[PDB]
């Protein structure tokens, strides 16, 4: 986080596709129906958790910019 | 679509390894019993259109109350149109023997299930005595193996609609 | 996200009949093909460190200034990040090829890849070219018969090359 | 775990993102857990079992 | 102590 | 996420200047008129499921395509997302109803859902028509002065047709 | 996140060689100084609140319009929001003054407030005043040698001037 | 690279408030640390390539096997690689000891180490022995304060590399 | 309390990590600033009734009003609950010099002062104009470093006020 | 979390009086002689690696009751943990040692530490004994004098050896 | 606690607040049929120990010829006694993983926490990862059919975790 390489936070904009609608409704909405399209902030560090997560569930990432670099 | 490898799949992506052994093994499984499901649903597939009819009276026979006027299906065209959706639920067990798994009863039929019934006013019991018929007649088509996976994903359809 | 028979099944709802019974004989000769198939995973399983050793030392040495100074595999952590992505798209590939349906793997952050590494600036012509690299680790490996009975492979190393080949298409 | 907060020591910026809603509540919740009065009230005269 | 006895059995 | 008050409050609060004695006249008739659009607002919510259950009825009998394979509709849980698409648009002409603006609606779900049924790629013409159906149906019902006193909703019913006539304009 | 002396390790890294003997003077040079700087520093930290308060007090002195209905600030909220964004903007660029660099003010501060001002609507000529305004005080503050030995800090007053001059350009 | 300075700052932007008597106090004793770091740097920058040659022929010398044929040490492109590794090694070194911190380091090199050097079958004893002669010559090349801040960044790269 | 010693205490416990040379540094120069800041505990412990009564007449200097009758500050008892409290500051002044940081300071004063004041209606005003005499008063009593860091210190304490 | 100065102003808030000029005269003591004690632990953290190396290899040399299948430490899991159980021990030693009080030490390691292995099973006196060893270790590693000047630190030798001793009375 | 492949499925069972559908039968009847060949193999590893074990010693000495000598970590009567316990173990552990169809024994008994164990006794994986190569080497005539391949999964599985 603190480290040069931990920073170069970067936004993402995320779609909550089709699928991942289709396979939310199977699994239960435990979560408010919002919106298919969000956007997010994520840093470095936790960059990779964010698409991984959005993977298993499904959906698929719109596009990437950098916050920082 | 949750074939025994598609969950295979997303177990080893989930986490950072690949797969091992016990996932390869139950491929192997699977791929065992590919064929003897598969000469399942053909034999079912042959006899579409006499099965689909009988369970059809057979609902009738077992629910006399509903056939008076006033029925939900009470008129010709109702009534074929639900022995429309018998060959529906047919055809997806059909494509479960293809698969070896629940993913097309449980992605498209069951899903959304008690909402449309209570959405349509629709009794499951017609359902699930329909499906009992096919334990009837299924009972003599398909035998061995092949039999068993057959009853087993009807009963795990009647479970559903249970 | 749908098996090679998902696939099947799909195109047949969206036909609205039954499967055919040519599709039939086509799934259960892919069945019939499964074992082969898991055992070339299973091996590419086991031989992915080798994989990917070769792959890196054939790369870094055909390729030193991503090592050198301020290079895109130099800072120790680029370079990790590079041998994490090859294990991970080798690990995609190994998903296709035992799947039977490249829709998985493009699903599978083949969308998204493209435009991050095109954010993060690294030539993805050099990705492209690793995947190469495992692409010749990956079929010199499984080319081995030890301690296995001999038979056909040549469909399956064909489709593995069609991954390959997408995966590349896909990064650059 | 009911302890009561000092008004003083919660974050204003945290709390300010919040209110515009950039940060989702799960990531003030991660500023609240990393913010030293976590570890001083929890972390730091507790074992790490309890 | 509660852990514990989840143990074993 | 407005009401009347909120939008009356915000344009006295514009041009600075305290509120003008026939803006209140205008509330204050409104609130006595307040019960006639309170009723009609339980009414529909009583009769939402069979306005719900009479335009999918209707939904089939103009259109069966949907009903067949590969209709946007003809799986299960897609057609039941169908019907709760038609509980929630109606549910908040409802609550554009009760709270009588329009912004209400607006910005909660249909800036959203725009984008939202533009990329599920669902013809809006027949969701609007659907909506039509809810209209004549909802209308039927809160007609309905079964077991109430009778008086004049005539601006109300109007009221619930322009509702439902933006609420169509807005998805289609 | 980085100050002046990661910014001369970054570049000799990414060369690759040895920081200088030249470089290692500069940097040290920096160093002697720094222990001035960190007084300049605490000169704005210490002295923040005041300055705040009568920058704002001056904001609201030539800018009439911001405590009346229409002014960006006029809601309670909205001149509550410019008191503590002013304050969060003097305490970046303190710290950027205390590392002696630009990327620690820009990397976070300075990198989304721009957009969120343009979308928001407010105006950013404001915003700019206030800061200039910020530096003045914090010039008025950092000039006062009260209970601690003078000396000439040229450097760190150019170096803070700076560092408002550009705070305030990627605000404008 | 990471300056006390730095993670000061990072500390005040996550409390999101000014800097205290302890913030200052940090700053201050890192800039009179910053000049014998600087010497120190200065130091072992003169002495780079004999200290680099020194650490290879260490290496060669403190274990037998690192020098016969078809090992993965032997080789002069692998002496080559050697030399560079070394001194990338020792760069860093220098540029923690500018920065005043181990930060540097931390991320440059340590930050993924130990993955990395099993992909390729790098052995940390190796850079532990090089580092020792690191330690050795750097002993007699400084005294006094330099002389710690070299010694304790070397070594903290080599608790890294342990 | 928070003690520099006692915050990278906590830092190295938060990582799983041990101590490194940067905080054995920030240790070392607490521990020089320690003497200065010795020599300021003890010129404000010998200087503190003069420091408490200098400060109370400084407050009703500025403020006179508040000593008529039906206000807080007048009343004998509430004139030695002034000074008390003034006591209660400098002593914890006193505590923040010897341990190097606001920590006492901070956790037995800042830490729920404002809701006293609140609901017991204390200007924070008085205490800042106490504070601000007892900047002028060891301006004269203090000198070089001690004198610099009891200054910041207690302006902390001011700024903490307001 | 607590250490001298910590505790001796606690001391003199529970008596509410300010530090007695004694007092503060050990306190500047212990001050000046704070570079022999930095020596100490840096002593200690260098040479831990070593430490627990020493301690573990003696001990399992004067104790194989646990390499064999049905110890306490047979896994390799189990034994791990052991080692980092004497990692973290000599580690919180240290903490207590840069403090000067044992309050760190009983608030992270002495407060619930003995009834967690009675309910793991983990006996005691083992515990104990690896804690003398790596005391013993440290001793021998802190009493060199290693590219250090020499002194008399026969105080930080005691005091270590005194708070290894409080850790194993704790313990067992 | 271990990671079986029937332990495996109820455990996703019971994750999942549902009972067992086809698919875990199905799992459950393979393993029920595989077991057989793996307990074939497990005897016959278990006929063989003694063979396995010093040739694995003799080939761990003759790969590395840099160990035996006196001064080093491996040169000792009590080293040499350990490095046979250590292989018998290992031996031990991967009858236990065949035996259970699943890597779950070999998983918890040594690769859980093995690198910190190694880093700590200077303990190379390399030494093992021989000795585990004329493992299968020897394995490779021991077992027939399906017990041979059944063996390699799982110790080629460990081989990997060693490196
Ligand atoms: C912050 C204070 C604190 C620490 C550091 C601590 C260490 C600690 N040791 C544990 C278990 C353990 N502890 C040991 C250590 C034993 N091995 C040998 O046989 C000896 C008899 C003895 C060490 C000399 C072992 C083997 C376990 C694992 C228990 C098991 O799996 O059977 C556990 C719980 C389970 C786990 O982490 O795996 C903790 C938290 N507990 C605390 O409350
Ligand atoms: C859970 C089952 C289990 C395993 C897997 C196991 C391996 C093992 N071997 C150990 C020591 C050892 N192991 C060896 C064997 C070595 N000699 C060399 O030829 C080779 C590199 C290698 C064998 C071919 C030696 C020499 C030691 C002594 C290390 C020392 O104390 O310095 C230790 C440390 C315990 C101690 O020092 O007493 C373990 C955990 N022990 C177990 O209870
Ligand atoms: C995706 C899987 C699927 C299901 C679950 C399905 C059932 C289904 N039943 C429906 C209504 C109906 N369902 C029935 C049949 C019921 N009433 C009679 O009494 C029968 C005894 C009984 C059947 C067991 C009838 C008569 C209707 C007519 C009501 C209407 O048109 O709204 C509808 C509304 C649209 C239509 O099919 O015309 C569906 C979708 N169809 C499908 O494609
Ligand atoms: C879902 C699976 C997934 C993928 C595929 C993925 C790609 C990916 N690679 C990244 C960094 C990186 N990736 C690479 C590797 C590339 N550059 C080298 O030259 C190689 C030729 C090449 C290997 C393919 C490098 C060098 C970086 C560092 C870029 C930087 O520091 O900014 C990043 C930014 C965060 C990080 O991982 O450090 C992503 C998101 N992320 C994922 O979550
Ligand atoms: C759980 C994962 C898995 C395992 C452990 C496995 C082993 C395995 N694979 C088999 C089929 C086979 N296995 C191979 C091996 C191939 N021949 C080529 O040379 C390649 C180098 C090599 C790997 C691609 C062959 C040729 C067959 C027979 C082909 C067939 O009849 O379908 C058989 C039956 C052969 C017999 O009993 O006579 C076994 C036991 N198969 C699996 O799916
Ligand atoms: C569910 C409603 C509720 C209850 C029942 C409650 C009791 C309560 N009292 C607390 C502390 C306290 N409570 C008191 C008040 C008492 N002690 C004094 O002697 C007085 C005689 C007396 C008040 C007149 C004090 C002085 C503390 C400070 C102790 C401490 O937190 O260290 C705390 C710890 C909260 C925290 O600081 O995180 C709780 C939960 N709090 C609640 O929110
Ligand atoms: C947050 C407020 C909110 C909105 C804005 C909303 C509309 C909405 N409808 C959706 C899907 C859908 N909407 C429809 C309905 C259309 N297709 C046909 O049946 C009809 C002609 C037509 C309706 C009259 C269908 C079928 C889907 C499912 C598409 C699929 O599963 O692939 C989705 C995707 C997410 C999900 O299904 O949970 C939204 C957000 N629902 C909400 O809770
Ligand atoms: C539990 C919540 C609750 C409800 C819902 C409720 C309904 C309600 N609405 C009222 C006013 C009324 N509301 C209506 C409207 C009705 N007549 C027609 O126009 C429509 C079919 C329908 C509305 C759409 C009318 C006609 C009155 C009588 C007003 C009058 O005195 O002229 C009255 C008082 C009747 C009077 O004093 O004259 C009641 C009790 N009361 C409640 O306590
Ligand atoms: C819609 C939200 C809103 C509110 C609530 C509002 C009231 C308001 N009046 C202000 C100025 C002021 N307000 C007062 C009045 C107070 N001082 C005394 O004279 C009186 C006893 C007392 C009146 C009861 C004064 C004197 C100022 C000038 C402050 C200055 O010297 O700059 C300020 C602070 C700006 C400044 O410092 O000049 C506010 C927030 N304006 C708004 O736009
Ligand atoms: C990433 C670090 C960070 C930054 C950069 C930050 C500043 C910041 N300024 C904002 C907009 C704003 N900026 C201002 C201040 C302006 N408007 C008037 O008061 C003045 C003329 C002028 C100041 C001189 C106001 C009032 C808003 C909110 C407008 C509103 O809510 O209507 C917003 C979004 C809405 C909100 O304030 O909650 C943020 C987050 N906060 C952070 O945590
Ligand atoms: C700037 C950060 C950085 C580090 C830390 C680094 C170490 C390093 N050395 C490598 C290759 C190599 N490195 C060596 C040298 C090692 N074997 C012994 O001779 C020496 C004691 C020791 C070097 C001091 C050798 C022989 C190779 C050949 C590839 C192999 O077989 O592993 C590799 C793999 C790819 C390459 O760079 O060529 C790395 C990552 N490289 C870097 O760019
Ligand atoms: C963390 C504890 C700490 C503090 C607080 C600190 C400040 C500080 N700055 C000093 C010298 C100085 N300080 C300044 C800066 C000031 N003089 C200029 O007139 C400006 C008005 C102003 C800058 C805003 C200058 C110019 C010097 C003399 C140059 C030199 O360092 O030789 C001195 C030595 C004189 C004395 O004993 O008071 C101290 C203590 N140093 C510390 O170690
Ligand atoms: C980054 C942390 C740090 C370290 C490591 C450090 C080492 C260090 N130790 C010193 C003195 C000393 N250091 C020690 C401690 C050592 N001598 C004894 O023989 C023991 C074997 C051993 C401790 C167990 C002693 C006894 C002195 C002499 C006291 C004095 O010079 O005032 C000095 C002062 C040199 C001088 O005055 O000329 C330094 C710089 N300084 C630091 O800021």
């Amino acid at each position: 986080a603190i480290t040069t390489q931990g920073k170069r936070i970067y936004k993402i904009t995320v779609s909550e596709a089709g699928a991942y609608a289709t396979n939310k409704h199977r699994t239960g909405y435990r979560a408010p129906i919002r919106q298919s399209n969000y956007t997010l902030t994520v840093p470095y560090d936790r960059f990779l958790p964010e698409m991984i997560r959005l993977h298993q569930s499904g959906a698929k990432i719109v596009n990437v910019t950098s916050v920082i670099s | 679509s949750r074939t025994v490898i598609t969950e295979v799949i997303a177990t080893a992506d989930s986490q950072g390894r690949f797969l091992n052994s016990t996932e390869l093994q139950a491929a192997f499984g699977r791929f065992e019993r590919a064929v003897p499901a598969i000469e399942a649903a053909r034999a079912l597939t042959k006899n579409q259109d006499a099965l689909v009819k009988g369970a059809v009276q057979a609902v009738f026979k077992k629910f006399p109350y509903v056939t008076q006027p006033g029925e939900k299906g009470y008129g010709d065209s109702n009534q074929a149109k639900c022995a429309r959706d018998i060959g529906y639920y047919l055809r997806f067990i059909t494509y479960s023997l293809v698969a070896s798994g629940t993913g097309p009863l449980d992605d498209y039929v069951i899903a959304g299930l008690r909402e449309v019934n209570r959405a349509f006013n629709l009794n499951p019991l017609w359902y699930i005595e329909a499906l009992n018929y096919i334990k009837g007649e299924t009972g003599k088509l398909l035998s061995g193996q092949s039999k068993t996976e057959a009853l087993l994903y009807i009963d795990h359809a009647i479970n559903a609609l249970s | 996200m749908n098996d090679v028979f998902t696939r099947a099944i799909a195109q047949a709802d969206l036909k609205g009949s039954f499967l055919l019974e040519s599709d039939l004989d086509k799934l259960a000769s892919f069945a019939k093909e499964g074992v082969k198939r898991l055992d070339a995973v299973a091996a590419l399983t086991n031989n992915a460190p080798a994989i990917i050793s070769d792959a890196a030392h054939k790369l870094f040495a055909e390729q030193q200034e991503l090592i050198q100074p301020g290079g895109n595999a130099y800072p120790h952590r680029r370079m990790a990040a590079c041998l994490r992505d090859m294990e991970i798209i080798l690990r995609y590939v190994s998903y296709a090829l035992l799947a039977g349906d490249a829709s998985v793997l493009d699903d599978r952050c083949l969308n998204g890849l493209r435009e991050t590494y095109n954010a993060l600036g690294t030539p993805t012509q050099s990705v492209a070219r690793a995947v190469q690299l495992m692409k010749d680790a990956a079929m010199v490996h499984l080319k081995s018969t030890a301690n296995v009975t001999v038979g056909d492979c040549s469909s399956l190393y064909s489709e593995a090359a069609t991954y390959f080949d997408k995966a590349a298409a896909s990064i650059a | 775990g009911n302890t009561y907060v000092m008004e003083s020591e919660r974050p204003a910026t945290a709390e300010s993102q919040l209110r515009d809603g950039r940060i989702t509540v799960r990531g003030f919740i991660r500023l609240l857990a990393k913010s030293d009065t976590y570890k001083a009230r929890f972390f730091n005269p507790a074992t790490q079992t309890r | 102590d509660s852990l514990a006895r989840s143990t074993m059995d």
